[PDB]
């Protein structure tokens, strides 16, 4: 009864949505759009199977691009520190086999056996990738099937199975010239091609400006950090209830 | 024979245990600690083995004991049990005795005097008490070691308890029952036996090479990867591999030195003296000296590290390699590397699984090896792109995350990086923007703390100064005190930023902002350098003067005052009409003020404070008899 009441307070209040928006990664000041985006990604849509048997993906992908100054990595760190299941990785450190699945010779026999990559791990969870634009295209391609079909297909060395890849991809990246070339439009500042951009349900490009009123508060809070509604523990309890609904 | 006389040794240790004091220092040590140990439920006492050297008979005991530690430890177990029993019931001070009476105790001396070194140990030095130091790298999983054997008779189910003495298993020949006399009917049940934890830990040892230690009982998993470790135990080689049976493990100056430190800190030329004494072969360069010394001091670490990183972007003939090579030797030991002669694996690590260990192991690279220290990277402009990508997460979170085939792990690389980079082309060219003179991309260049443009200008006067500084040096504070001061400041002072010091950060950052490359990264430096300055002053808080000096240092390093705000170019020269106008207006104002007050004259300090909130103007007025 007390557990139900505690979980009920977080659901039956009028302003709960804004309260949860203003609670993701409280250390990062501003950037409310990404706070909404991550909150929605953590509560991915209901998966549906057609009466024809065709499946509909329910997980949400997010990509964020920012200047080298805007704190884009702290969101990834907060997600991997908060998500029940999460994996953090770097764009250049990762490789094709290390993300999806590894074909390796097994013990107790001469046949092969899979090993879980970054995507198979934290299945039914959020996978975080930093420096996404730095990734080689040849190993960005392999993420596509997990991003849209929620599956990993292997046809290598005696393995022909299809594996569950129900993961929400969260990525961070930088513009093509590091700085946001504000002279040009959004089309020319990104090296990502259309196929990969089309697979992100949410997409944010955050910028920096010399507005005095913004920079003063930014300095005040980033200095308070070095000087020192709903708690982070409560959000997992709320999500464990919310995730089961099927609108 | 045995150097340990049981009654003589126990009486000697009884006398020591009741009479020791260090020389409030006058209070007795173990006379106080005995009650605390009787209070404690712990199963062991860490004997302060430095007391063995502080007292004469205990030094003699050490010299006798160097060959027989086990006997004295075994005696001390019973001695501890008897002392507990006496202090509990014989002294009638306590009544909880049963579990202490039944259990077994141990004692671990943790500050024994060191030996002559690992490689100097002789074949007869085996089985002797030794003391060593180093760094731990790897750990083996928990391995059970047999203590009790549980034998059951396979024809009548009778059970016997058999224990191991000196590594020997003795299978019972016949069943002990009067009726059942069947020979060889005893069998061992594997999972009813009793075992104890044994673990092998790898340690990179530095004598006063790597040694694989062995630990037993509660010592397992107390040492883990990366631990800073001092070892007190037994050197072993048995029929012959070299290994250490650990008896205890440690997870880690005079008042005249304090007086010297205070004297050097109090004198007004402290910064000047430090810069002058750090590097005699490098002339002047006050800002560079202050910056590198501040990097050695480092900022405050809170949980937000203070690892200051500096880049030298001077002309490719200025003494910069001579500074980094010297820093590699004067600072507490780190690793000297070059960007050209390094790779991504070379910096971070090589990581692979192990069949024996059944967990990931690391071959530490230089960047991770520098954990907690300083690393030097020459040819920073020549580092490969894949290697440069590692620096990003290193400088942003002091971590390195790797996700490859079968391996997914993160490694810590908390270290300060000092780097030098030649400008694009054969020389720095001020005809191009300052950003375009450096071959580092904006994301990597914008996150450094200090970048120094140490240019060389051809001028006969300065050339003569430098030549006469250098040529007379090779004719015909000490480094010890410098290292002592550096260690002391990091050891003690933890400065906290004051309100007034905090306030100036806002204005300084806004002023740097409105001239727009003034990203938020430099605001990290605006506290990192301030804390290091406060530490260097040894002041327990960060002063507003410290903040202003740090801001000035950043400005001079970047050289904004000589930098063109329109194109980023640099003036070559860094009497003017604006100077004339300012001097004329100042002279008029001071001429009005000096007579507006109800006095014919006033002190120049008060006039300066009244006007500035000058000397040349008043001197010229005096020349005109005004
Ligand atoms: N809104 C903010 N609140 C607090 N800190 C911030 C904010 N924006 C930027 N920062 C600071 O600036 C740094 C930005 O680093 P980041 O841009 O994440 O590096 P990378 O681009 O390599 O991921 C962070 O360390 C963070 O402390
Ligand atoms: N200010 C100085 N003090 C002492 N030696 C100097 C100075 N400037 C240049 N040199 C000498 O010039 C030589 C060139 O060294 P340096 O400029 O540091 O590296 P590089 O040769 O790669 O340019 C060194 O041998 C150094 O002794
Ligand atoms: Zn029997």
């Amino acid at each position: 009864s007390d557990e139900i009441n505690e979980l009920k307070e977080m659901v039956k209040d009028e302003h709960i949505y804004d309260k949860l928006v203003r609670s993701i990664a409280p250390a990062v000041f501003g950037h409310e759009a990404v706070k909404k985006g991550i909150l929605l990604q953590m509560l991915g849509g209901v998966h549906k199977s057609t009466v024809e048997g065709i499946k509909l993906r329910g997980d949400i992908n997010i990509c964020v691009v920012g200047d080298p100054s805007t704190s884009k990595s702290q969101f990834l760190k907060y997600v991997v520190g908060f998500a029940p299941r999460s994996v953090y990785t770097s764009g250049k450190a990762s490789s094709a086999a290390g993300l999806t699945a590894a074909v390796v010779r097994d013990e107790e026999g001469g046949d092969y056996t899979i090993e879980a990559g970054a995507l198979m791990l934290a299945d039914n969870g959020i996978c975080c990738i930093d420096e996404f634009d730095k990734m080689d295209i040849s190993d960005q391609v392999a993420i596509h099937e997990a991003m849209e079909q929620q599956t990993i297909s292997i046809a290598k060395a005696g393995i022909h199975a299809t594996l569950n890849a129900r993961t929400s991809i969260l990525a961070a990246a930088n513009p093509v010239g590091g700085r946001y070339n504000r002279k040009l439009s959004l089309r020319g500042n990104l090296n990502m091609t259309a196929p990969i951009m089309s697979r992100f349900d949410l997409f944010f490009v955050i910028l920096d400006d010399c507005n005095e009123k913004i920079d003063t508060e930014l300095a005040s809070h980033i200095v308070d950090l070095h000087m020192k509604p709903f708690s982070a523990e409560q959000l997992r309890r709320y999500i464990k209830y919310a995730r089961t609904f099927k609108p | 024979g045995t150097n340990v006389s049981i009654q003589e040794c126990t009486t000697n240790f009884r006398n020591f245990l009741m009479s020791f004091k260090y020389k409030t220092d006058e209070e007795l040590y173990y006379i106080k600690q005995l009650n605390e140990m009787r209070e404690l439920g712990t199963s062991n006492l860490n004997l302060d083995a430095r007391n063995l050297l502080a007292y004469k008979q205990t030094e003699d005991l050490y010299h006798q004991l160097l060959n027989y530690p086990q006997e004295v430890i075994s005696i001390m177990d019973q001695t501890i049990k008897d002392c507990m029993v006496s202090l509990i019931v014989d002294n009638n001070l306590d009544y909880d005795l049963d579990e202490i009476e039944t259990k077994f105790y141990k004692v671990r001396p943790y500050n024994v005097g060191s030996c002559k070194g690992m490689r100097e140990l002789n074949p007869n030095d085996i089985d002797k008490l030794i003391n060593l130091k180093g760094l731990v790298l790897r750990s083996t999983p928990v391995i059970p070691d047999m203590k009790v054997a549980f034998f059951k008779c396979n024809v009548c189910d009778h059970t016997m308890a058999v224990e191991i003495d000196r590594g020997v298993i003795q299978e019972p020949a016949r069943c002990e029952r009067i009726d059942c006399n069947e020979p060889n009917s005893m069998s061992l049940i594997h999972n009813r036996c009793s075992f104890a934890d044994k673990q092998v830990i790898k340690l990179q040892e530095t004598p006063d090479h790597s040694i694989s230690l062995c630990v037993y009982d509660e010592l397992v998993d107390s040492c883990r990867a990366g631990d800073r470790i001092e070892v007190t135990g037994t050197f072993r080689s048995i029929p012959y591999k070299t290994y250490v049976d650990v008896v205890h493990v440690k997870k880690v100056i005079t008042d005249q030195d304090l007086a010297k430190i205070r004297e050097v800190a109090a004198r007004e030329d402290l910064y000047s003296l430090l810069a002058r004494s750090i590097a005699p072969s490098i002339y002047e360069l006050e800002d560079v000296k202050k910056g590198i010394l501040l990097q050695l001091f480092g900022g405050t670490n809170k949980t937000y590290r203070g690892d200051i990183n500096i880049l030298l972007c001077g002309d490719p003939s200025t003494s910069k390699s001579q500074i980094l090579q010297y820093v590699h030797k004067i600072t507490p030991r780190g690793v000297y590397t070059s960007g050209k002669g390094s790779s991504a694996v070379g910096l971070t690590a090589y990581i692979t699984r192990d069949v024996d260990t059944k967990q990931l192991v690391l071959e530490s690279g230089a960047l991770v090896l520098s954990d907690g220290g300083v690393c030097c990277i020459d040819e920073f402009d020549k580092m490969s792109d894949s290697t440069r990508s590692v620096l990003h997460e290193v400088m942003e979170q002091q971590t390195i995350s790797i996700a490859k085939a079968g391996i997914i792990t993160t490694l810590n690389a908390r270290s300060s990086i000092l780097a030098s980079a030649n400008p694009i082309g054969s020389r720095y060219n001020p005809n191009l923007p300052v950003t375009e003179n450096i071959d580092l991309p904006p994301p990597l260049l914008s996150r450094f703390d200090l970048v120094y443009l140490v240019l060389d200008k051809v001028d006969e006067k300065n050339d003569r100064e430098l030549a006469k500084h250098l040529t007379n040096l090779y004719l015909e504070l000490p480094v010890e005190f410098l290292t002592m001061y550096i260690s002391y400041a990091k050891e003690h002072i933890h400065p906290i930023i004051t309100e007034a010091a905090k306030t100036e950060l806002v204005r300084a950052y806004v002023g740097m902002r409105k001239m727009g490359t003034a990203t938020t990264r430099q605001l990290e430096s605006m506290i990192r350098l301030a804390e290091a300055h406060a530490k260097m002053k040894l002041k327990n808080v960060v002063e507003l003067e410290d903040v202003q000096e740090a801001v000035r240092l950043i400005r001079s390093a970047i050289k904004d005052y000589a930098t063109d705000p329109k194109t980023g170019k640099i003036d070559m020269n860094l009497k003017s009409v604006i100077q004339r106008k300012l001097q004329e207006d100042l002279s008029r104002e001071i001429m009005n003020v000096l007579k507006d007050q109800a006095s014919d004259s006033m002190s120049f300090n008060e006039l300066i404070k009244q006007i500035n909130e000058i000397q040349e103007a008043l001197s010229r007025l005096q020349q005109e008899d005004k």
